[PDB]
């Protein structure tokens, strides 16, 4: 038996584009009415800062390229002068049926898969990774750059049942941590929610609303957009940012990278913070891949060893095995 | 003669290309071949090639990628009604592309340098002065060969179509139908196409962009096609037809044969102030480019009155007639037309581009609601026609502005004519 | 050629998935005889039983949408392809190039029979406009009217009936609902004179042809020559290539009671011209003449101007 | 360790001078042959005469294994692709080096992959 | 006698484009005027999650090949942030005059071929077929991945005459079943409606509204294209949605797709559910293909052993010739 030459899962946990508007804290229980962050286009002046290697590293040609400064014409986003919190939000919602494929060639290949997946779930069901998840949903981790320097964040969970709000959650995203993963009282039922939604008992469709104190004016970052900068004029746009509809907004891929960065099992260091799971477990701003294909613990060596040669990874490892397949994606060819 | 003292360069390429894959006792056996076959049985290796595939002039592989049947390669040529162009008569440049079973490039390329100043490429059928001592052989070769070149232009004979090669149906004046199965014009398409890659871009092609960007200026026929598509025939791997060479993938490209307004939509009038309120405000973005035609060579000389008589009124005709459908295409899907903040200027001049009947209309509402006549808009349509064509005080010293000015009179007159019937 | 009695308008008519390609070097509107080929079917579909005749059509394109795409930085365009099932195995093999496009087209057909002699007006017009909602027209289907303001209007207008300036009056009443089209005629004449005009070294009509609906730049020895008007290439019909065979002598004919005929077509000069700038309709009508001696068989407007 | 193995490391890598430390020549002019001393040498020709010496057959196969994975961890430093496939996906990016990164080229697997690798070269 | 040798069948029940608009869930009855879902780009950038080969993964070979991301620009269609559900509206004409090809090259396999058509609607009427219609028009399995997760989808359809609704239906899509194909009397009304318009008088005709409570902002699909040369440039776009006049739409054929979906016939399995009706029915996610030529059980063999030799096939497989002659194609 070998992997199916198609097998393609969709994503089971589906985040909206978090829009992002202004306001005023402690009047923050009635703000459905505040004005969003529109991007302002504001105009910069840079100069020559880039390491020189030693051909350029002359005594009049960097006196000459320092008259000549570099003007561009950057998008911009900041509080208004008279508010000083920023609310982001979205609404995410967990579909659930984890471990079956969209699209799978082989039948004797994913009718073993969803044995091993259904193994996996009525030995230990999803409460550990809606425990992660539901970590990183009440510590703030979507607000990326929004929420270093931040006063007091605070995050408001709804449940929409079918308009009507069912049940509410008000977590302080700062006085739980954004390292360790200990358990709370009022968390529990937001993770038990989660559970269901992913195991399938019921619709769950979550309204986050994270509030920011910024200051007063401030600068928030909303996500960045791709530019062909192939020429330049006198001065070109060289930064934009996300807008839907005339108003800030995060990707909505990017604040779904900060709601699965549960990866704390990769064998390097579980101790200096998680990261998000995928497979040869990566991150651009390290520039280095944990879960080495070298070893035996990346996702794409650990599947065909749970579901071909039934070799049953570590209980920690299975985690991450089952939070990869809710990330999504078409593994095996 | 062609056949020994022309055509043994042409034989002994072969033998020359079978040295440079030499082997021990396969390069041995290839050269021993080629020698069989190329001192003098050049005929029998030309019979073989002639017997490999077969020559189209119009083959109907295009048509479908797995549809097999006849592509015969006749003369299209209609020498009918003087409006009809086509592939009936190219005489030089018709490429034969035959691509009906092309296993072995080299069938076709046997006698293909013979007939550039030889009388052998067109002795290759028939008036054989060198088919029998071109082989040098007994009757079997000159015999061999004389069926293989004549199997370069021997058609399959029984006709044949394919369920998936689109067979038509003409009618007849008073008569029983006639089934018609086009085939594709693939020496034709060819034809256009090198005229359109020798057009768009190669030698003379950038010396002309040189000629439009700098100082120097040589007017010449040199042209851009805009919007053509691109049809990919075969794909991935372009085997249909010959002639869909390596930069040729396929790559038959159309012209444009769009709609009047075969683009987007986009407008700047809306029910407004700032777009219904300005009650003469003229524009477009097609309309601004055919007036900066229209006005661009804005004079009446005398040897250029042979053509300004119509290429002078036709810029005001489509300046019209573009104004018309500009106004047609505003009031078409948007209904808005009541009162509102900011509609006041937009139903005494907006009496072109109105809504319909509101829902609170009064008894005597054919004046405050829609007035039954284009009042305000002969006025503007004037002061366009004025601001468009800047008139001076000697404008009329002939008939060419005077002219010019009538026929504007005249047309504002019809357009009056024709928007006064719009309220009803 | 015979001058209809009678021009029944068929409306505002969205058609989907159509034809875009219609010829070998156009790729645009679909052929003109689609137009032509689509009337006659619904001759023989409805005129029959209505004891009228069908002749012509008024090609308008109230709007047009292709399935294209302008591929990244390039002068061209490309087409909208569509995924097709798979073979025996899971090739994906066969790609065939075939466009489409969504046109919002309405016909203006040119009666002959007893419309008013033996049947009423409002009658055979609506008849043959919910008979025309079940077939399709150059390719695609022919969507029906779902949206809001339900306009159903079949003007069945006459026209040798009446006084001149109420005939005059019907010509600009029909011309109101051809509001924002655009009618395409035949201009033959043009494209010869055309022909003549630049015949100093060689007169092909294919190279008149491929000269005449580009943009051509030329400066001073700097601008570009006045556009004469909105031409376009279209198929003009069909030319044979191979004489005429018997019912069934030619292998795999798509019946085997009429003649079969290998043809190549023809590229004659079109305008798009606002249906304001015509005298009368009955002047723009597409009728199918055919010439079987030779080859020739030609769809084309008779009285264009 | 097989052999075309290091034939790609041999291609791929930067070519360097000055990167090889003292305990890394120390073993490897007592460990190579009796030819070629290698000292401020460029990694193309150390890595073409040691697959060299080990077509022309003097030296053996674990020798050549333990030097090719010396001459592969002394080495950080790589070329850069122009043309990374995603497999699953079926999708090709080519690398910009304005961005970056790689932007989107084509739909393509591995044969449309080696026709690009092919036309326009393997490495930047 | 033999096979015709060309052998065709039009399309009956054409679907139009499934135009999109959003809008809530309260207002779902005065719903002419909700705003569509535009179509927008946003760029995405990801590291390498393919599963890359086994042979070029080296330690600092990987981390070399992570430090530059690869970058695309997609296209999306997102519900506006105050909009909560999904209007998916088309019209369905049922043409009828089935088993009629459009194109035959014999004429007595032609009168062979009408009177074994005949012969079937004879026996047993088009109610199965059309019941099977009529469920996927009822659930709505024409919003394809639009549907999962949603937890309210129901259809608005409509028979409309001369331009006036004539009768109208309101389904409840989660409660009908995907899988099994279960009765209602709504149901067999409707079926009875597609019946007739499926036999020889003429079209019937449909507008069918579909509205999703997906969710307050979430992500809508449209159908994707085939482009086949996305360009020789920097800017390249790899995922680009379909749109009509700036309205994100679902393809025709991916609808007439969806409704062909009702044969469970095919002999390899019994619990996937039912595949579209293909000749060697082959779904096109899966990437195989049931009812091969190795077994009798494809639709050419079957056409050709019921109408030539008379051998008449079972009950369910002469259901699924007469639905792939309602499908139409070209043989």
């Amino acid at each position: 038996l070998s992997t199916a030459s198609v097998l393609a899962f969709e994503r089971k946990l589906d985040p909206s584009d978090a829009l992002m508007s202004a306001g005023a804290w402690a009047q923050r229980d009635a703000s459905q009415e505040w004005p969003a962050v529109t991007v302002r286009e504001k105009s910069v002046r840079g100069t020559i800062s880039n390491r020189l290697k030693t051909k350029d590293r002359d005594p009049a040609k960097l006196d000459a390229s320092i008259q000549s400064p570099n003007l561009q014409t950057v998008d911009v986003a900041n509080l208004p002068s008279d508010a000083d919190t920023l609310k982001v939000r979205f609404t995410l919602r967990v579909l659930g049926g984890a471990g079956t494929p969209s699209a799978c060639n082989d039948a004797a290949y994913r009718d073993k898969l969803l044995q091993t997946v259904a193994t996996y779930v009525n030995e230990q069901g999803f409460a550990e990774l809606a425990r992660r998840y539901a970590h990183n949903l009440a510590n703030a981790r979507f607000l990326w750059r929004n929420r270093v320097g931040a006063e007091a964040v605070e995050v408001r969970i709804n449940h929409i049942r079918q308009g009507e709000v069912a049940r509410t959650w008000r977590f302080d995203a700062l006085a739980i941590g954004l390292r360790d993963f200990k358990a709370d009282a009022e968390l529990d039922a937001l993770a038990e929610l989660i559970a269901s939604g992913l195991s399938g008992s019921g619709h769950v469709l979550l309204e986050v609303v994270a509030f920011a104190r910024i200051g007063d004016g401030q600068e928030v970052f909303p996500s960045q957009e791709l530019i062909l900068d192939k020429g330049d004029k006198k001065g070109q746009k060289s930064k934009t940012l996300y807008s839907v509809r005339d108003a800030a907004a995060i990707h909505s891929q990017k604040i779904g990278n900060a709601l699965r960065t549960i990866d704390t099992w990769y064998p390097d260091e579980d101790g200096l913070g998680p990261i998000a799971v995928e497979p040869y477990g990566s991150v651009t701003s390290q520039g280095k891949a944990y879960r080495q294909p070298k070893q035996k613990l990346d996702f794409y060596t650990l599947l065909d060893n749970w579901v071909l040669r039934d070799e049953a990874p570590a209980v920690e490892q299975q985690h991450y095995v089952i939070a990869n397949l809710i990330r999504g994606g078409v593994f095996g060819e | 003669q062609e056949l020994r003292q022309f055509i043994e360069s042409f034989i002994q390429e072969r033998l020359q290309g079978k040295l440079d894959k030499l082997h021990p006792d396969e390069d041995d056996k290839r050269q021993t071949l080629l020698a069989t076959h190329r001192r003098e049985a050049w005929l029998a290796d030309a019979a073989r090639r002639v017997g490999q595939l077969q020559l189209v002039t119009h083959t109907l592989k295009p048509i479908h990628p797995d549809a097999r049947g006849s592509n015969l390669h006749s003369l299209p040529q209609a020498p009918g009604q003087p409006g009809l162009a086509g592939s009936h008569e190219l005489g030089d440049r018709l490429v034969s592309d035959v691509v009906g079973n092309a296993a072995a490039l080299d069938v076709f390329k046997f006698l293909s340098l013979q007939y550039q100043g030889k009388n052998l490429l067109n002795w290759l059928t028939e008036d054989s002065a060198e088919a029998v001592q071109a082989l040098s052989d007994n009757a079997e070769q000159a015999r061999e060969w004389r069926q293989a070149f004549i199997g370069i232009t021997a058609v399959k004979g029984a006709p044949a179509s394919h369920s998936l090669a689109k067979q038509l149906y003409f009618p007849l004046p008073g008569s029983g139908y006639h089934l018609l199965a086009p085939l594709f014009p693939t020496s034709l398409v060819h034809h256009v196409h090198a005229l359109l890659r020798e057009a768009r871009f190669g030698d003379a092609a950038k010396a002309a962009r040189e000629a439009r960007s700098r100082q120097e200026s040589w007017p010449h026929g040199f042209s851009e096609y805009p919007n053509l598509a691109i049809q990919k025939f075969g794909g991935t791997k372009p085997q249909n037809i010959s002639q869909l060479n390596s930069e040729r993938y396929g790559e038959n490209w159309l012209l444009p044969s769009l709609p009047p307004h075969w683009q987007r939509q986009d407008q700047r009038a809306p029910i407004r102030h700032s777009s219904v309120f300005e009650h003469d405000f003229g524009r477009s973005p097609e309309v601004s480019r055919l007036t900066r035609t229209l006005q661009r060579l804005l004079a009446k000389t005398r040897h250029n009155n042979f053509t300004i008589r119509r290429y002078r009124a036709q810029l005001v005709g489509q300046i019209c007639d573009e104004a018309l459908q500009y106004a047609a295409r505003l009031r078409e899907l948007e209904p808005g037309w009541s009162a509102t903040p900011g509609c006041q200027l937009h139903d005494a001049e907006q009496l072109w581009l109105d809504p319909l009947r509101a829902q609170t209309d009064e008894t005597f509402l054919q004046r405050r609601l829609r007035g039954d006549w284009p009042a305000e808009v002969g006025n503007r349509f004037a002061n366009w026609l004025n601001r468009a064509v800047s008139s001076d005080s000697q404008i009329l010293g002939s008939p060419e502005a005077a002219q010019w000015s009538q026929e504007l009179s005249k047309e504002l007159t019809m357009f009056k004519e024709i928007l006064e019937d719009e309220r009803d | 050629v015979t001058d209809p009695e009678a021009l029944l308008l068929l409306p505002r008519l969205s058609i989907q998935n159509a034809n875009a390609i219609s010829s070998p070097l156009t790729w645009g509107f679909p052929s003109p005889g689609a137009f032509t080929g689509f009337v006659h079917a619904l001759q023989r579909r409805v005129g029959i039983s209505l004891d009228i005749e069908l002749d012509g059509v008024g090609i308008v394109c109230h709007r047009f949408e292709a399935q294209i795409s302008q591929p990244a930085g390039k002068r061209t365009k490309v087409f909208n392809l569509t995924r097709n099932p798979l073979n025996r195995d899971g090739s994906t093999a066969a790609i065939v190039e075939e466009g489409r496009a969504h046109l919002e087209v309405s016909l203006l057909l040119g009666v002959h029979g007893d419309g008013l002699d033996d049947h009423p007006a409002q009658e055979i017009a609506r008849q043959v406009q919910e008979q025309a909602g079940a077939m399709r027209l150059a390719g695609g289907s022919i969507l029906p009217w779902c949206n809001e303001r339900f306009p159903a209007p079949n003007a069945e207008l006459l026209m040798l009936g009446g006084s001149d300036e109420q005939r005059r009056k019907n010509q600009r009443r029909l011309t109101r609902r051809l509001l924002p089209g655009f009618a395409l005629v035949s201009r033959e004449a043009l494209l010869q004179q055309h022909l003549e005009t630049l015949r100093t070294t060689l007169p092909e009509a294919t190279t008149l042809d491929a000269l005449l609906d580009l943009c051509r730049i030329n400066f001073e020895p700097w601008q570009v020559r006045d556009k004469p008007g909105w031409l376009v290439p279209i198929p003009a019909g069909y030319n044979a290539l191979s004489p005429l065979y018997l019912p069934g002598e030619v292998r795999n004919a798509r019946d085997r009671e009429t003649p079969l005929r290998f043809v190549e077509n023809l590229f004659g000069l079109g305008e798009w011209l606002s249906p304001h700038r015509v005298a009368a309709l009955s002047d723009l009508l597409w009728y199918h003449h055919a010439e079987p001696d030779k080859g020739l068989y030609r769809w084309s407007t008779p009285r264009f101007v | 360790m097989k052999k075309i193995e290091m034939i790609e490391i041999s291609q791929n890598r930067q070519n360097l001078t000055a990167f090889l430390h003292i305990s890394e020549i120390k073993a490897i002019n007592a460990k190579l042959a009796d030819g070629v001393d290698v000292d401020k040498k460029s990694f193309d020709e150390i890595c073409s005469i040691v697959l060299e010496q080990y077509q022309a057959k003097q030296i053996s196969n674990k020798q050549a294994s333990e030097i090719f994975e010396t001459l592969a961890k002394a080495n950080k430093s790589f070329k850069i692709e122009k043309f990374r496939c995603s497999h699953g996906y079926n999708e090709i990016y080519k690398y910009s080096p304005d961005h970056e990164a790689y932007l989107f080229y084509c739909k393509g697997g591995q044969g449309q992959l080696n026709k690009l690798i092919a036309e326009n070269g393997r490495f930047m």
